[PDB]
Order: structure tokens, then C-alpha cells, then sequence
């Protein structure tokens, strides 16, 4: 609907119950993947396929749609990793 | 907060364009303290 | 008539890819190399080693999603494999290149 | 690189502070009012009563009007070396004609008869004429509309493809706001399309919201990756149109700036940088006149290969080889 | 470390294959009119009109084999049928063009 | 060895072959460089042999060697030569 | 655009035809032995007897060695002025000692003691002494190889791959020739590959041969598109080899050349460009120099990011983002 | 004939602009001339 502040506390960056690291956040726009906060939105609202996470970081999971793969903590709300699916 | 704005001076040569920039911000300056 | 500029355009691009298409040569032959070192030794010592070759990865990410270069299979592979970057990839990573691994590919 | 030289003065009427910007030469004004620093918000014209006007007061007024400098006041000066009020109503019923031909209401312009030197020297008398003028310059010349409150505009940089949902494109926001919902049009090169904004995201500030300022990220919902390019801008609908003929004001380079050593003739085909690229284009140069020589300002008529969405007072720079060789504005669109 | 260099050439392949693709949708477009303009017309007239086609397939063949810019299929096929340039390619093509044939097709 | 290339002003000549004098330059100058050589392998492949599709009389079509080839048995004359369709 | 100035004279001997190059400037000769017109196939060192050696008869002398030129004979001159035998043997002991150290055989060095001033006044006496010149010209200065004489050498310029049989390079032939059915080498940037030529073409010219001059095309058996690349060289085998490091003797471009505005410094990372592509490499100032400025000749040592198929001899430019800024000969390759 | 490149090196004012012209001239008024 409206404008939701993006806040910052030195750490993260956190919004609509998602956050993202200071520096992954940062460089995924370097990099040319603008928008996280947008791509994992997408992945959370596409009925997405859940899995524990392959590499067994502790409260994560692996969740598949949009046509991306984020490892993502349901309780923290943190997107570890977020990239398209395999081409 | 003061509203800024841009202004400048134009015309020919020799008609006092550098004499009234100057004239202006000294004025000013004397009246309302600018 | 646009033939003339675009022929310029057209040298430059044969120019550039030549070029990009070497470099990416030069990168592949060096992550073999961090790849076959990482594999021989422990996990500690490999760090500054991990730092490097995730380093080379998120430039050639960036070079797949900012400018749009898509590379041979090989580095596309790389790409995605090597995109996340953790203590916990990390650990999965040195255990697959110590047993013999020497490209990144799929469990 | 180009080279000008200004005087930045600095004053305050009790209401408003303003940023006043001096030239020494006749080519540094040229060089100023094309690619400005800042853009005049107004301008003080200065016409002397003792020779009325000039060559050159034609000129920077035309320039006026070709660059979208919107409003102009009238400092009639050296009214000391001058006694009759007769002789001074014919030069203000002059210097109104002169206005009212590049289509600034010369009736309703504001003209001051003053002495700037007797003025700056300390003259009581002549100090209340410089307080007149900048009570017209209070009340003549309203606050330009900020960025902000204007029709929403974002030239795009990158594309991001994302399977199944859209495309994100980002940039700079120029003007205005978006919002989450809000139809959009991409314009210029291809044939104009019509989107809706299904996320926003402003970069480190706003989720589903973009301001003018920071980067955006926008996406569109059923617009694919090769349907979208660099160089088209994102606007709110009926707001911009694309063209490819338009009448420009430029400034050519010297050679001692980094331009061009020799003259051009009317078969240069160079290319026009708009916001985020460049696009090649032919010229018309005006009537009798064969070549342009670097350094020179002139006016000239454009025809781009490609549309670019565009607006009077739009900037750009003119490039061959990847080298700036002029700066020009657009001064009219024609179609 | 090449990256830094390896970035500017990144950057100059981003903006000159935007520009060559841009150049590549006017030629499609130009073809497309030739075709109609050549399939609205006689042999005859249409022999300076077949002379801008060919001429034009004749830099897109350029393009491919020489700089190796491989185009979009559209204009691939159309390199490979209009490639041949003769009196009895010309009927063939005039023919084709008049029976409503948009694009150059098998 | 080196057999020589003959030019009458109209076409050039060697083995038996020959091209246009434009139509040769062209594909030198278009990037399908060496006509002869390339004409030669599809000779040389057991290439597939039909009638030439577009009814010019006396050539036929060749397809070898990754080309397809319009060629007259009897003059020699090879009248247009590209790779197949991708 | 580099600008060098010379004058270009022609003479005949009764065996030989000699084109001469003499250069007003001493910036000129230093830009003209580096990037030659053509590459001098012996030198006429000139002493004054008046002043004997001076700091540019040494500069030059190395500049010999370094960029490669193989004899040299000296013409002691202005000896109208010099009365005494015994004054000129001791310069002539002098001048053999110079050019001894630079590796050119001092003792046996033709010198010749003229005036050339008289000479060209037309004074008998002194017209011999250019006649016996003239003699050591056809003496001591061999003719140079020929191009077609040497080892095979072909620059890649394109590549045309053909389904099921090979790939066609093209390129225009340096030196030798190159027959069907000759093994050849693939040289540079790649680890070096051999092959046989099935097909040969020279543009116009023949079949299943070609020679140095026109451009060629080669079909390699084998070898596909993806292995051989523009910037590699054919090769008759073990004759070239692939080399990173190399001394060079370098002119940089002056500002109004179009080079540099600027000197550069030890972390200098410029393109150099060798037959047909250029390639990232870094330098060694020598000792003391920090710095080279616009205009400089300077002798640096490069190291290649890829290697070239290189010998002594071989000429370069230096580039920055598609500019020329230097030109250079291999003095010393190194490995 | 055979074609050969030469060249003058040196020192300034040692003459080599004038032995450039000296050689041209006496060598056409001998052989050839
Ligand atoms: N008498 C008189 N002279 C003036 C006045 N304004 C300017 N001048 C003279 O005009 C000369 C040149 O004016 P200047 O400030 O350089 O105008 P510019 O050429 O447009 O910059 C100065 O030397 C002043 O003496 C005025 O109000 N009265
Ligand atoms: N006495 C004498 N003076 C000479 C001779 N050759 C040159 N010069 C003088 O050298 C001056 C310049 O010589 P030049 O040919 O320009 O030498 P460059 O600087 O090496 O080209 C002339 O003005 C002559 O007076 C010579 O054989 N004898």
C-alpha cells in the first residue's frame, strides 16, 4: 500500500518483517541486483518451495520461486542469500 | 529554512552589469543586514 | 544510411569481446589454481584463499548481471555455485575440493 | 573540459536569499545560460539610458527565450549621466518593443530607473532605486517548482530480469514520486508502452515508494527484459513524448577546451547524449550560415535516428568519439 | 588484478551492444517496407528497390561474418535466404513478396 | 603446388573453378575469405546435387562441407556460395 | 597523429640504389629510428673534427644498438677546419672507443675524413672523400634480407570456421611462404598448438600458396574456431616463440601528438598493441627516472599479462583507452 | 638494382643536413651525369 521506512541500526536493514546484512544488501545493488527487499517479497508470495537449508546454517531454510533461491530465516526474518535459479 | 533562488545579470557591455551585482549585495547588506 | 557508425560500433565489439572473452580465460585458469590450493590445505589456511575466490566470483557476477556478459557454461556454473559466500558454504566447499573436486559443481 | 568563468554573489532581501551569477565576458554569459551551473530562476537585464539598447541586449534576451529563462526585469541604468524624464520614457517604450518580440510581456515587465554606480559609491537617492529593484525581485519572480512536486520522471540505467513476475528497472528519479499501483510509460526509442508498478524500492530509505533523488528500483509487472532498454525514461502517463526533431541553442568547444580543431559543416553527423546515452543525428544549420567554428554558440535544428522522450529546457552534450565537443539545450520540440 | 580494466571493456560492451541493437531493429523495420513496397509493385520497378534490400542483407552478412555479431533468428534467416542476389533469385523473391510474403521465409 | 589465378577482366579462374570478379572481391571483403578454397571443399565432401531451386540455367545446388553452393558443371563458375542454414 | 619530419633524398652508386633519411631535429631522429618510415639498413655516423664526440653522437650510438641497426660507418667531418694529422687520429681513437662500447666493432670501422661542406661547394679535393664514402656504402653495408626470404610469419587478423574440415585464418603474410601441406605453429596468448595447412588462397593471386605481401587465407585441419584467436601468428615451427617480458626503447607522444597531458609514473598499466591486438601489461622505469613525461624517449622494461610471439626488433604502440600515446621497439626479449 | 635504407646520425652543427646534400650531388655528377 504505502511508504514503509527502511530502517538501519548499524547492522541491518530491516522492513516488513524482512532484513538483510549492511554489506550483502549493499552489494547486491553494486552488483546489479537492485531491489532485495523486492526479489524476497516475490520469493515469500510465490508459494514458494521450502526446504532446510542444503548447507545446514542453523535456522535456515531453503525457499524456491519467482525464479530465485533464498536462504531465508522464518524467524529472524534474515535473507542469508538470495540469486536466480540455475539457467 | 530561507527560499533560495538563482538570478543574474544580462545585457551589453559597459552598461553596469559588474557595478550593479556589487551594488546590489552591498545595499542589501546595509538595509536588512544580508 | 546508419552503416558507417555501425560499423564503427560493430570493430569496437569485435575489439572488446575479444578482449573480455581473454580475461575471462586468465580468470578461469586462476580459480583452478585457488580451487587445487584450497583443496590442499586445512580450513583455517584457506580463508584468505576463500576471500580470493569469492572476490573473483562477485566480479564475474557482476559482470553477468550489471553489463550483461553471459559467459561460457563453465563460468556460468561458477556464477551460480560460488554465489554464496559463508562460513557455511565455506565449510561444504573445502570438504568437496580436499576430496578431489576441481570446478564447482553440483552435489 | 569547458571553461567558465563566473562572480557568485550572495545576498538577502528580508524574505528570500538569492544566488547571483555574473559573467565578465559576452562568450562566458553564452557559456552559462547553455549549460548553467544553476539555471535562472529570473534575470536582471541592464540597459544603460545613456546609448539604450545594444547588439548584444537582443541577444541575451533571444537567448532568453531559447534557453527558458522565465522571467526577465529591467534595471535601466546610468539615469545620473541622463536629466530628462522624456528622453527616458522612449528608451523604457524601446526596451519593452524589444522584449515583447521574444514573447516576454514587455507591458507588464517591471523597469527600475537607477544608477548602479552612485549606488555602490554610498547616494541615498540611488540606493532606494537598487531597494525598488529588489522588491521586484521579491514579488516579479515567484520560487521555482522544486523536483519533488513535479510529474513523475526516471531515466533508466539497468534492467533485472526476474522469471514469472516482471522486470525491475533502476535509476535516478529526475522529478516527482511512485508509488506501488501507479501506471507508468516507458518512452522514447521503441513505441511507448504502459505499465503498472507492482514494487518500488528506494534504495537504503523506502519499500513501494521512490522519491526524486536516491536510486530506484521499479518493477513491472509483464514487461520481459528485451521489451525495455537503457535510455527510455519511466513517466507518469501523458507527461513526456518522444521526438526526434528539435530546434537547439549549443555551444561548440574550442579546441583549447578539449573540443574540435577544425570547423563543421552542415553533413556532421555527431553524436547527442540525453541523460543516459547518446544517440547520432543529423543538423540544419541556419540560414547563410556554412560551418560553425569551435567556440562559437549557434542555433541549430536536430534530427535524431532514434526517438528520445523530451521537454523544452532538456540539456545535453554533443560527442564524437566518446569526446564532449558542444553542449547544447533543447530550445523547441518539433515532432 | 585486471578487474579494473576488465570493467571499463564491460561497460563498453554494455553500451555498444545496446547501440548495435537499436541499429539492428531499423534495419528490420526499413527490410519489412522494402518487402511490401517490392510485393506492391512490378519487376521492373522493383529492381532498385531488390538493389537497397540485397544491399542492406549485404551489410547484415557483413556484420555476422566479419565482426561475428550474431543477430536475433528473425534477421539470421533472413541473412541466410536474401543472401543470393540474382536476376532468378529476384523473380523468385518478387513473386513471393506479391502473394503477401512479409518476411523472407522458406 | 602454387597454382596460379587468371583474371580476364571479368572472372577469376584457377582448378577448373571460377567467380565473377565482384561477386569474388565481395566475399573476401564480407569475411568468407578464400572462395576457391572453400568452393574446393564442398566438391570434394560427395556433396548432395540438385538442380538449382531458383531454375538458373545450368547450375545446380551443392551441399557439403558445411555450404551449399550454386555452381555450373559445364563453366566452372560458382554463382553464389554460403554456410547452411543455421 | 604522431608528427615526424624528415627529408628524403635518393642517390645512385654505379652497383646500388640508396635512399638516404636525415631529420632536421634531434627529437626527430630519436622518433624516426623508433618509428622508422623504414628500418635503416646501415647509419653514416658525423664527428666534427672541430668538437670530436658530443652527449648525442653517444645518444645515438645506443639508440643503434638498441633499436637495432647493424652497421655503421662514420664520416669525420669539418676537416677544412683542422690542419694537424696528429690532432685527428687521436678523435678517430676516440670515436672507435664509443663505439666499442655499444657493441659495434670500433677497430675496423670505416672513417672517412671529409669536408662536406666543400664537397657540396664542388671542391675537387673533397669530392673524392664523399666518393670514397660512397665506396664504404657499398662495401661494408650489405643488403638486408628480404621479406619473402625469411621464416614463414602470419598475423591472424580473422577467422572463418568451415563444418567438418578446419578453420580458414586470414591474415596478411610478414615474411616466407607458406605451401599446402607444410606444418605450421600457432604462437601467442595461448599455449602454443601446431597444425597442417590443407588449403592455401593470396587474394587474387594463387592457389595452395601464398607469399609474403597480399593477404592470405589458411586452412588448418583441426582446428577449431574456438582454439585460434586474432593476435596469435602462424608460424613455420620452433622459428617464433611466446614471450611476457622484454626490453624496449619507447617514445611517448607529446600533448599536441595527441598523446598524454600528463607524465606517468612506475604503476603505469597501458595496452600495447603488437600486429594485430593489444594486451595489458606493467613497466620498470629505469634507475633514477621517477618519471616520464610527454615527449620522452625513455628505455623501460614490460611485463605482458599474455604473452606475444615476439623477436628483437619488433615495433609497438603504446595505447590508453584507445589513444595512441607511445611507440616502441623490442630491444631484448626475456623470457 | 638493389635498394638499400641508410641514414645520418649525430651530433647538432656536425653536418649532417650538409653531407645529406654532398653525397646526392657529387653522385649524380659522377655516375650518371
Ligand atoms: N555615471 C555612471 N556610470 C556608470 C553607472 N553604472 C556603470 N557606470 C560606469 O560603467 C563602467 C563600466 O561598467 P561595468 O560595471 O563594467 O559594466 P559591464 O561592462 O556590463 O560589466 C564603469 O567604469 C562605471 O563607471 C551609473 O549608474 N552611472
Ligand atoms: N667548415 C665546415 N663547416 C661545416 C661543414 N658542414 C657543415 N658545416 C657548418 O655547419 C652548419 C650547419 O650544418 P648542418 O648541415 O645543419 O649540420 P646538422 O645540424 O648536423 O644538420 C653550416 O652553417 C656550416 O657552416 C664542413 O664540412 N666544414
Amino acid at each position: 500500500g504505502i511508504g514503509k521506512k527502511i530502517s538501519f541500526d548499524g547492522d541491518f536493514y530491516t522492513v516488513d518483517g524482512m532484513k538483510f546484512s549492511k554489506s550483502y544488501y549493499e552489494k547486491l545493488w553494486e552488483q546489479g541486483r537492485p531491489a532485495p527487499f523486492v526479489q524476497a517479497r516475490e520469493v515469500l508470495n510465490s508459494n514458494p518451495k521450502i526446504e532446510p537449508d542444503p548447507r545446514g546454517a542453523p535456522g535456515y531454510l531453503r525457499y524456491e520461486g519467482a525464479g530465485l533461491e533464498m536462504i531465508y530465516n522464518p524467524k529472524t526474518g534474515q535473507v542469508g542469500h538470495i540469486q536466480p535459479v540455475k539457467v | 529554512t530561507k527560499p533560495h533562488v538563482n538570478v543574474g545579470t544580462i545585457g551589453h557591455v559597459d552598461h553596469g552589469k559588474t557595478t550593479l551585482t556589487a551594488a546590489i549585495t552591498t545595499v542589501l547588506a546595509k538595509t536588512y543586514g544580508g | 544510411d546508419i552503416w558507417p557508425e555501425f560499423q564503427r560500433d560493430l570493430e569496437m565489439y569485435r575489439d572488446v569481446v575479444l578482449s573480455i572473452k581473454r580475461n575471462l580465460r586468465l580468470y578461469e585458469e586462476c580459480i583452478e589454481s585457488l580451487v587445487h590450493q584450497i583443496g590442499s590445505t586445512n580450513f583455517d589456511n584457506a580463508q584468505p584463499l576463500f576471500d580470493d575466490l569469492f572476490r573473483m566470483q562477485s566480479e564475474l557476477a557482476t559482470m553477468l548481471y550489471k553489463y550483461e556478459y553471459k559467459p561460457g557454461k563453465r563460468i556460468q556454473d561458477l556464477i551460480y555455485h560460488l554465489d554464496r559466500d559463508d562460513f557455511y558454504s565455506r565449510k561444504y566447499w573445502h570438504k568437496k575440493f580436499s576430496d578431489g573436486l576441481a570446478w564447482p559443481e553440483a552435489g | 573540459g569547458i571553461t567558465i568563468n563566473t562572480s557568485h554573489v550572495e545576498y538577502d532581501t528580508p524574505t528570500r536569499h538569492y544566488a547571483h551569477v555574473d559573467c565578465p565576458g559576452h562568450a562566458d554569459y553564452v557559456k552559462n545560460m547553455i549549460t548553467g551551473a544553476a539555471q535562472m530562476d529570473g534575470a536582471i537585464l541592464v540597459v544603460a539610458a545613456t546609448d539604450g539598447p545594444m547588439p548584444q541586449t537582443r541577444e541575451h534576451i533571444l537567448l532568453g527565450r531559447q534557453v527558458g529563462v522565465p522571467y526577465i526585469i529591467v534595471f535601466l541604468n546610468k539615469c545620473d549621466m541622463v536629466d530628462d524624464e522624456e528622453l527616458l520614457e522612449l528608451v523604457e517604450m524601446e526596451v519593452r518593443e524589444l522584449l515583447s518580440q521574444y514573447d516576454f510581456p514587455g507591458d507588464d515587465t517591471p523597469i527600475v530607473r537607477g544608477s548602479a554606480l552612485k549606488a555602490l559609491e554610498g547616494d541615498a537617492e540611488w540606493e532606494a532605486k537598487i531597494l525598488e529593484l529588489a522588491g521586484f525581485l521579491d514579488s516579479y519572480i515567484p520560487e521555482p517548482e522544486r523536483a519533488i512536486d513535479k510529474p513523475f520522471l526516471l531515466p533508466i540505467e539497468d534492467v533485472f530480469s526476474i522469471s514469472g513476475r516482471g522486470t525491475v528497472v533502476t535509476g535516478r528519479v529526475e522529478r516527482g514520486i511512485i508509488k506501488v499501483g501507479e501506471e507508468v510509460e516507458i518512452v522514447g526509442i521503441k513505441e511507448t508502452q504502459k505499465s503498472t508498478c507492482t514494487g518500488v524500492e528506494m534504495f537504503r530509505k523506502l519499500l513501494d515508494e521512490g522519491r526524486a533523488g536516491e536510486n530506484v528500483g521499479v518493477l513491472l509487472r509483464g514487461i520481459k527484459r528485451e521489451e525495455i532498454e537503457r535510455g527510455q525514461v519511466l513517466a507518469k502517463p501523458g507527461t513526456i513524448k518522444p521526438h526526434t526533431k528539435f530546434e537547439s541553442e549549443v555551444y561548440i568547444l574550442s579546441k583549447d577546451e578539449g573540443g574540435r580543431h577544425t570547423p563543421f559543416f552542415k553533413g556532421y553527423r555527431p553524436q547527442f547524449y540525453f541523460r543516459t546515452t547518446d544517440v547520432t543525428g543529423t543538423i540544419e544549420l541556419p540560414e547563410g550560415v556554412e560551418m560553425v567554428m569551435p567556440g562559437d554558440n549557434i542555433k541549430m535544428v536536430v534530427t535524431l535516428i532514434h526517438p528520445i522522450a523530451m521537454d523544452d529546457g532538456l540539456r545535453f552534450a554533443i560527442r564524437e568519439g566518446g569526446r564532449t565537443v558542444g553542449a547544447g539545450v533543447v530550445a523547441k520540440v518539433l515532432g
